[PDB]
């Protein structure tokens, strides 16, 4: 070959573009700003879905609650209106770290960390909280924490094993006879190893994407 | 094409001619065209009744089990085929759709009886 | 049949965009009217 | 109410403080914000410490604002917040202290219970019970009724203001109700139990007239409907308690008035927040009114009602118990001053070491 030649402009372009992105990174106060009259984000002009309109006007964001508290409410419990409506069992975050967006003129945007207790079951380690910019958060009062966090677990009744599908069960029993295994045991699937979380379970915020800084 | 991202999937690739559909069950990268590059062919589906009135599905269940064990997703039509065969449980919407059809025919039967009763009133009027 | 409390939980979640509640479906497929 | 010793500033004024010209320190902070660089907590601390005039307070207020809207807002020190309130009181700028306290979100002034008592007591002695009430409402919003001393002062201001205010707006009922309830819960005396029943009654009024979301929205209160049920439980508890506890007659009349008023009245944020199966509170009022009369009869039968007014009972409680609290709080105050002195020295030492290393870095560079 040897007629393939360098592309200096292409190499120059890639580096130069990436540098500008780091320099002109937007802030949470801009990416997640909202126009409450039209319920549209000014940055990208993204109009919120319809099922969220009522809560956008009727509920608060997390750091709106935390900006009013000493130490940004470290140690306090916070729940979500969506959880309160969906699950009878206590679901909340125990705040451990909180990084406000200083640029915001009210310190109403930022990130938080805490320990999750979902449907009464508590995780062992703290992780970053997702959906902090949602109008869904409700701070728990200190005097109501004990009654709020009181939970008694019920014995689990969801089946641990189920039958095999009709054809797949016949293929298993047929193989038994072929190999000489004589038995009348019913093939059973074990569901304990593969149990699904609820769909609204908090997700890993650390590995989540962030919107770009090009305005629409 | 040189794809970036995506996963292997088991789906139906449409073949045949106009008004004569025929499907090839295949394992293919999800971003490839419906009838384009695939990894393995896992069977076929003929949706038209044959001389005996039988719709013919062929499933290579050994290779299908291999690709599901390696992360291959399933398209919703293919999940319906595996449920009818008995290799998978019946899909939730297969049952829900069957329930909707039952509630929809019950109304039709009731309406016909009401019409017959209304027709009976016409018979009473003579 | 869903529990009564769960049917109320869904009536609150989707308040204002609801359909008439459906009961248990017919036990068999109703014979096609002809 | 508090003694002169509690409000004496000899100990704070005798603190060891570094002497830095405000002009020089002002320049250092101004440069950092222009370069979008973080400012040290020790820097803002030195500014507040070296305030020497009424005019200087205005400049410090601007820099406290700038610090709040900076990367190191979380590191504002407790002694810096306490010195701010002490400086404001010293130079006559009490309005400024209350202003920053009410606008905590902007300036970051979150005082401790001792500092709250210092500001609240100034207004009480001057007779400005409107400003003192503002301090009480700010304490309630932060749920900071932990120290016993603050609870007694807050209840004295609340009951004195309530007696004057014959007419209460729905916002006033909500604010007074929350302040009474949270302060009352801490106290197990007759005055404490009366304030719980008084607080639940007022909040119950707002729940059955304007909805439950008026009570809990933006308030340190629960969102579950049934505040009048909590009030009646207080009556049922005192009546059946083995120990002899008494509820002031004044509160019982308030609950009777609330039940009568509610019983016989004359953009897209419109949601039904309660399940259809659960009974609405309005339907339960007939049963609530029967419980009240039965509880009142049992209480009067057992002689568990205190004819004395709540303002007179609270005054006696403050006189008897507040003196002891002053000694305890003042002892803790001295310990805090020494703890703050040591922590401040550590920060000053750490700053000196890094600056010395900075010279070594430039020497290497
Ligand atoms: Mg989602």
């Amino acid at each position: 070959r040897k007629k393939v030649r360098p592309r200096l402009i292409a190499e120059l372009a890639r580096r130069v573009r990436a540098l500008r992105e780091q320099r002109n990174q937007p802030r949470d106060s801009q990416l997640y700003a909202l126009d409450y009259e039209t319920l549209t984000r000014p940055h990208s002009g993204r109009r919120l879905p319809v099922r969220a309109w009522a809560d956008v006007r009727r509920e608060s964001r997390l750091l709106q609650l935390l900006a009013r508290l000493p130490l940004f409410g470290l140690g306090r419990l916070v729940t979500r209106k969506s959880w309160l409506w969906q699950h009878d069992e206590p679901c909340y975050w125990r705040l451990t770290r909180v990084r406000p967006d200083y640029t915001a003129q009210n310190l109403d945007h930022g990130r938080a960390w805490g320990i999750l207790t979902f449907k009464g079951k508590s995780e062992d380690t703290a992780r970053e909280i997702e959906q902090v910019m949602y109008h869904d958060w409700r701070l728990v009062p200190k005097h109501e924490e004990e009654a709020f966090t009181a939970f008694t677990a019920k014995p689990e009744d969801r089946l641990n094993s189920v039958p095999y599908p009709p054809l797949l069960r016949a293929m298993i029993l047929a193989e038994r006879q072929k190999n000489g295994d004589t038995s009348v045991q019913e093939p059973l699937l074990n569901l304990e190893r593969t149990r699904m979380r609820p769909w609204d379970y908090p997700a890993k915020q650390e590995t989540k994407g962030r919107a770009k800084g090009t305005p629409v | 094409k040189a794809y970036h991202g995506g996963h292997l999937t088991i789906r139906l690739a449409l073949g045949g001619c106009t008004n004569r559909p025929f499907y090839r069950i295949v394992a293919a990268h999800n971003k490839c065209p419906r009838d384009g590059r695939f990894v393995e062919q896992l069977g076929s589906y003929d949706p038209l009744p044959n001389s005996h009135g039988e719709k013919l599905v062929a499933l290579n269940l050994d290779r299908i089990r291999h690709w599901i064990g390696c992360g291959a997703h399933l398209s919703k039509p293919m999940e319906k085929l595996l449920g009818l065969s008995g290799f998978f449980p019946l899909h939730p919407m297969m049952i829900t759709n069957a329930e909707r059809l039952r509630r929809r025919r019950a109304r039709e039967v009731l309406l016909a009886s009401q019409k017959a009763e209304s027709e009976a009133k016409e018979t009473e009027a003579s | 049949q869903p529990p009564e409390r769960e049917l109320s939980r869904l009536r609150r979640l989707y308040q204002g965009n609801l359909l008439e509640e459906s009961g248990p479906p017919p036990e068999s497929m109703p014979e096609m009217p002809t | 109410l508090l003694s002169a010793a509690y409000v004496d500033s000899h100990q704070w004024e005798a603190r060891e403080k570094e002497e830095y010209h405000l002009a020089d320190l002002a320049s250092l902070m101004d440069k950092a914000y222009e370069r979008k660089l973080p400012v040290s907590s020790l820097s803002i601390s030195r500014f507040v410490d070296n305030i020497a005039s009424r005019e200087d307070l205005d400049s410090a207020e601007y820099y406290l604002y700038k610090f709040r809207h900076s990367p190191n807002c979380w590191y504002l020190r407790d002694w810096t917040i306490h010195s701010w309130i002490r400086q404001c009181l010293k130079y006559g700028a009490q309005d400024k202290a209350l202003y920053t306290l009410v606008n905590k979100v902007q300036y970051g002034i979150f005082p401790d219970n001792f500092t709250f008592n210092l500001l609240m007591d100034y207004f009480i002695k001057k007779g400005n019970y409107k400003d003192a009430l503002s301090v009480v409402f700010e304490i309630m919003m932060q749920e900071a009724f932990d120290v016993p001393s603050t609870q007694f002062l807050s209840l004295y201001v609340l009951y004195r203001c309530l007696a004057e205010k014959t007419e209460l707006t729905w916002e006033e009922e909500r604010d007074f109700g929350a302040s009474l309830l949270l302060s009352g819960l801490k106290q197990r005396n007759t005055v404490g139990l009366s304030s719980q029943l008084y607080g639940y009654a007022l909040l119950g009024k707002v729940e059955l007239q304007r909805g439950v979301r008026a009570v809990y929205h933006g308030m340190p209160l629960m969102w579950t409907p049934g505040y009048l049920d909590r009030a009646l439980q207080v009556m049922e508890r005192v009546a059946s308690s083995p120990e002899d506890l008494k509820l002031g007659r004044e509160v019982l009349d308030v609950l009777d008035g609330v039940l009568k008023v509610v019983t016989s009245p004359d953009g897209s944020a419109n949601l039904v927040e309660q399940l259809d199966t659960e009974e609405p509170e309005q339907s339960k009022l007939p049963r609530y009114l029967e419980r009240f009369q039965a509880s009142r009869s049992k209480l009067q039968e057992l002689n568990r009602v205190e004819s004395e007014s709540l303002l007179t009972l609270t005054t006696q409680l403050v006189k008897e118990k507040l003196p002891a609290c002053e000694a305890e709080d003042l002892a803790t105050y001295e310990q805090k001053l020494r703890e703050w002195h040591l922590e401040r020295v550590q920060l000053i030492q750490r700053e000196q070491e890094q600056r010395e290393k900075a010279k070594q870095e430039y020497q290497a560079l």
